[PDB]
RNA sequence: CUUACCACUUUGUGAUUCAUGACUGGGGUGAAGUCGUAACAAGGUAACCGUAGGGGAACCUGCGGUUGGAUCA
RNA sequence: GUAAAGCGCACGCAGGCGGUUUGUUAAGUCAGAUGUGAAAUCCCCGGGCUCAACCUGGGAACUGCAUCUGAUACUGGCAAGCUUGAGUCUCGUAGAGGGGGGUAGAAUUCCAGGUGUAGCGGUGAAAUGCGUAGAGAUCUGGAGGAAUACCGGUGGCGAAGGCGGCCCCCUGGACGAAGACUGACGCUCAGGUGCGAAAGCGUGGGGAGCAAACAGGAUUAGAUACCCUGGUAGUCCACGCCGUAAACGAUGUCGACUUGGAGGUUGUGCCCUUGAGGCGUGGCUUCCGGAGCUAACGCGUUAAGUCGACCGCCUGGGGAGUAC
RNA sequence: UAGCUAGUAGGUGGGGUAACGGCUCACCUAGGCGACGAUCCCUAGCUGGUCUGAGAGGAUGACCAGCCACACUGGAACUGA
């Protein structure tokens, strides 16, 4: 919550 | 608590002889007695809340007499208020 | 405080049973022999006994058999707490049948057979098997 | 014709309820983000509870209370 | 009890519940009878459509309601009792139980002076800090606040929160011993009222020690901390307020029944009190363990066993004990 | 949602209806309702029955049959058994 995006 | 000279006066007040300690106007009467008595005891004092709960007891029990003698004997009730100068 | 002696009755027979006591006493009361009358007629005790002058005394001696007591169970019923009453048709039938149900009518303290038999029924005060 | 009753409607002021509202509070959900590592072992300052003060952040510190603390203290 | 769940603790109106005997009532309760409970539907057995669906005759059912007549065990109402629940009285016992007023001895800190001379303090090690303007140490004197070493306990008292120097005054409860007296006056309790650690808030006092905040020295990559030197609110007193805590036994109150062992403490009966003592009979309080209960851990006559009465509470984790 | 109530609760006498009645009106009483939930909010036709369920229950009120209410919205009477 929350790395490339996502 | 109570004197027991004073006790046993009022004993022999309220009750159909002295020995009689164990009637209902008798045991009402040592109770108004006490509680008229620690009147001023929480004149001063107030913060005496262990105590005070004593006195609160007697006020409870002598409630739950009264209310029992006015379901049997009316007219004993109405006397013993009057008597004690209570009730209102 | 002590609200229910019939209750009590049954437990103190119920613990007896348990414990492995000879007999069982308790203050007595006119409907608490009703019962161990029943109780005796039909064979889950051995008699009643009442010991007293101004304070009745309700005796019963237990009965056991092979190495265990002879009331597998007994649990009130109706309770003051929350009265039950049935009425004829209506009677239970403890254990499909080989086990009693006491019930009280206006024609006394019977078994359920009994009451059934007798064509009545009325507050049932406890099972015993 | 006139009186009573009375529907529409009118005036003032409240109440409630639905919708909505710049902005704003936290909540929830979203494989690898940043900062630290607070908890779990004695988690490396035993932890936690009520309360108070302070601090980017977990949290720190004070007062009392709990064992739901490990150890020959 | 630990999974969600016993109100922090009581008092107590309404409500629910209520010991024991007789009489009386017949409301509850049970029995019978008579009315009604539309037809349809469901069910049973038949009959009709080629079968089935569907249609249909009769029955059972409609577990209900009302009324009349009986029954009287139980429940309730009313009468009158009873003494075992409950309470009153007499005499005693133990206790940081409460409120108020005194007072004492250790120690810390400060103030004044004497002696004295180069360090003290602190840490893992250091430094900030204090000392040659004489510190630390040491002696005499004085001011002042707070708390009560030993006793001390596996202790005691209190409804709970809680209560420890000593003394008096006012005062609550408990327990025991005999009886006498009252005669069910009882148990539980929504709502209600009251009490309620520590922190916190108001006003006014008080301020030695301690110490949130804060400052300085350290530590560390950083260190808004842990550690060190300092240090204010607070901790203290009065009066009012707050009402929450892992307010815990995470275990509601009351009553009854159900094998044992070893402690603590406080009563009381009996044995040439023979002197360490001995056996009984209560109260309160711990440790261990049987049945039984429990998911297990464990609880186990102070139950989490066997029962009854009333209350409060729980219904997936989170959102949230938050919002309105 | 904890209070509610002026024809309000009762009475007397007049009037009124097919009929009993605060139904209406004048006067007198001061009552009446509510913690067995009045009041005020929200939702809703009721029943026989229907669906499910071993049952007790839970869910439901189309179609058939009984009862009630409504007829564009608010209101009123006239005709008439
Ligand atoms: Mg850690
Ligand atoms: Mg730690
Ligand atoms: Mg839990
Ligand atoms: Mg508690
Ligand atoms: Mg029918
Ligand atoms: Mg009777
Ligand atoms: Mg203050
Ligand atoms: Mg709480
Ligand atoms: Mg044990
Ligand atoms: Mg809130
Ligand atoms: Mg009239
Ligand atoms: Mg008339
Ligand atoms: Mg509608
Ligand atoms: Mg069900
Ligand atoms: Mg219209
Ligand atoms: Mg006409």
């Amino acid at each position: 919550k929350a790395s490339s995006x996502a | 608590s109570l004197s027991t000279e004073a006790t046993a006066k009022i004993v022999s007040e309220f009750g159909r002889d002295a020995n009689d300690t164990g009637s209902t106007e008798v045991q009402v009467a040592l109770l108004t007695a006490q509680i008229n008595h620690l009147q001023g005891h929480f004149a001063e004092h107030k913060k005496d809340h262990h105590s005070r709960r004593g006195l609160l007891r007697m006020v409870s029990q002598r409630r739950k007499l009264l209310d029992y003698l006015k379901r049997k004997d009316v007219a004993r009730y109405t006397q013993l208020i009057e008597r004690l100068g209570l009730r209102r | 405080s002590m609200q229910d002696p019939i209750a009590d009755m049954l437990t103190r027979i119920r613990n007896g049973q348990a414990a492995n006591k000879a007999a069982v006493t308790m203050p007595s009361s006119k409907l608490k022999v009703a019962i161990a009358n029943v109780l005796k007629e039909e064979g889950f005790i051995e008699d009643f006994k009442v010991e007293g002058d101004t304070k009745p005394e309700l005796e019963l001696t237990l009965k056991y058999f092979q190495g265990k007591a002879v009331v597998e169970s007994i649990q009130r019923v109706s309770r003051p707490g929350l009265r039950i009453y049935k009425r004829k048709d209506e009677l239970p039938k403890v254990m499909a049948g080989l086990g009693i149900a006491v019930v009280s009518t206006s024609k006394g303290v019977m078994t359920d057979r009994a009451a059934r038999q007798a064509g009545l029924g009325g507050e049932i005060i406890c099972y015993v098997a």
